[PDB]
């Protein structure tokens, strides 16, 4: 029976909402180009 | 015997001698949760020679 009995009190409905969101968005691009060349000529005038 | 009146909403009810009380404690709890996790990844190389 508990501990306590009601004296006076009023009567009804409690309503109650939590409501929560939590979006997150990452998006990366690295990019890298290397180009390298060498050329040579030799010869004398026949080479 | 019993016979005391007993109502839920319009309608009366005859308790068992053997029971306390059965009592009308209405309570709802809803809970959701929705979690979507992405992840990509990509990786390329191009490389030549001559
Ligand atoms: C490797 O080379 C290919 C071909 O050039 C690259 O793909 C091309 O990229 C260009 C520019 O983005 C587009 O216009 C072409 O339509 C693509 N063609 C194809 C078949 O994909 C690709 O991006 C290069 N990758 C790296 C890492 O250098």
């Amino acid at each position: 029976y508990g501990t306590h009995y009601l004296q006076s009190g009023s009567l009804g409905g409690e309503y109650r909402v939590l409501f929560y969101v939590d979006s997150e968005k990452l998006k990366q691009n690295d990019f890298n180009s290397v180009e390298e060349k060498k050329c040579k000529s030799s010869g004398w005038h026949k080479f | 015997g019993g016979c005391s009146p007993h109502y839920i909403l319009n309608t009366r009810f005859r308790k068992p001698y053997n029971v306390e009380s059965y009592t009308p404690q209405t309570q709802g709890k809803y809970e959701f949760i929705l979690k979507e996790y992405e992840s990509y990844s990509d990786f390329e190389r191009n490389v030549t020679e001559k």
